[PDB]
RNA sequence: GCGGGGUGGAGCAGCCUGGUAGCUCGUCGGGCUCAUAACCCGAAGAUCGUCGGUUCAAAUCCGGCCCCCGCUACCA
RNA sequence: UGGAGGUGAUUUAAAUGCCA
RNA sequence: GGUCGGGUCGAGCCUAGGCUCCGUGAGGGGGGAGAAGUCGUAACAAGGUAGCCGUAGGGGAACCUACGGCUCGAUCACCUCCU
RNA sequence: GGUGGGGUAACGGCCCACCAAGCCGAAGAUCGGUACGGGCCGUGAGAGCGGGAGCCCGGAGAUGGACACUGAGACACGGGUCC
């Protein structure tokens, strides 16, 4: 419980049933598990990346403050989520921000805390040995850049392209920033195979 | 674009307006496209 | 719990309202242009899964059987 | 003698062509 | 001549420092030339909707619409200006 | 650039201590790129254009880089040291 409590989300939904009156209205539920730290109902927090907005003519996001409306694992009553299991955290936000798995792989930490966001990300990557998950296993090629590859950041994900392809690391340009609580967090690279994006290396994010 | 008006004559080529517009879609690119 | 079509090479039209598989892409061939494609028209073409019932009489109304099987008990 | 300017009008469906 | 001190000019070496001198080298986007491959008809006449320039938006491709300008645009009706 | 000084055969920021803000620059500063210069040769109607190995008067190197001895004469091609 030393680094910043981060819940690396996997699900996010809206409790409000179709036809719910404006009196028992709820925020959204956002659901992960507490690996570093512990989260609590009514706590100040910021979610990342969350919301994207047009600020000065380019593309960028907004880390979003709130507090928790309740915490639960299903159907029992508790109030402060400790480590262990996908915990569900219902918040004070808008629900339309959360439905349809918009922020799949969200991250939650404190609205007074530190997790960075970078359009250009440097990642030390290790090549995979063969085409694992497929019928057919062909050689792993040393490539040049400009190819478009899928980079999944822990529970986050993005596309990426590059201009300097160093031997061991990669300087990838994106369209959406990262959720990187500290060093060498596990973001994985997959290359298209026949519409199936399979592994071509495991990388760790240096910042 | 520092016009050179020998090209509009449309003789053995294509219109000029609709070539300018397409060169923009590549200069805007090699400027944006990892030309950073 | 069920429940649906049970249709030509292909869209299946058409089913209580009952006699002409009903047009449409496609296959043969005939017309127009110089010649092609578009365009025009004859021909092929299944005959309603199938055993039946009801029905003077049928996919037309009702059932045996079976083809394929399409919806059966999620919001922190 | 020939223009030199202006206002209006100005019509279904009609694709393409080896060889010296 | 020698040896100790002090001072003096000075190559090389050596850390670290970006610059320029490169054998290469990893995906690339175009580019020039082959016009019995494939897709369509925008350009030339009033080219079957007139064309062509500046900005903007869209589009499997040549291309299409939106306001402001010129004849390097053809006829009928009608004027008006001069010779 | 100035005052005042040591130094070489000799004047000189050539070097030294003091004193102040001067110097050049789009009539092309600086930095990059190429070349040994001058008598002259090649061509051309002439106006030019292009070349300046071979002969003579200049200027510089002695495997790269540094430094001294001797003599009028230089840091010495067939003399001397160090890297
Ligand atoms: C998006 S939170 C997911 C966990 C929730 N309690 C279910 O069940
Ligand atoms: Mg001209
Ligand atoms: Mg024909
Ligand atoms: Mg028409
Ligand atoms: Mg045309
Ligand atoms: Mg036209
Ligand atoms: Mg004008
Ligand atoms: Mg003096
Ligand atoms: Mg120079």
């Amino acid at each position: 419980l030393s680094q910043k409590p981060v819940m690396l989300v996997i699900r996010s939904f809206d409790v409000n049933k179709p036809g719910t009156q404006f009196n028992e209205l709820k925020g959204g539920v956002i659901g992960g598990s507490i690996i570093q730290g512990l989260f609590k109902v009514d706590q100040e927090i910021k979610v990342l990346p969350g919301l994207r907005v047009e600020k000065q003519g380019k593309v960028s996001y907004e880390p979003i403050f709130t507090k928790i409306s309740s915490i639960r694992f299903g159907d029992e009553e508790f109030k402060e989520a400790k480590p262990g299991g996908l915990v569900a955290i219902g918040t004070y936000l808008d629900p339309s921000l959360t439905k349809a798995d918009n922020l799949l792989g969200s991250i939650i930490t404190l609205a007074d805390a530190e997790v960075p966001v970078l359009w250009n990300i440097r990642i030390k990557y290790n090549l995979l040995e063969r085409v694992v998950g497929a019928k057919e296993m062909l050689k792993v090629d040393p490539i040049r850049a400009k190819e478009t590859l899928m980079l999944s950041v822990g529970s986050s994900t993005t596309l990426g392209i590059v201009t300097s392809v160093k031997k061991d690391e990669i300087e990838v340009e994106l369209r959406r920033p990262v959720a990187v609580w500290s060093n060498n967090i596990r973001t994985v690279i997959s290359r298209q195979i026949a519409g199936r994006w399979r592994m071509i290396g495991w990388g760790l994010v240096e910042i | 674009m520092k016009r050179r008006p020998r090209k509009w004559k449309k003789k053995g080529r294509m219109r000029w307006k609709w070539i300018k517009k397409r060169i923009r879609r590549l200069k805007r690119q090699r400027k944006k496209e990892r030309g950073l």
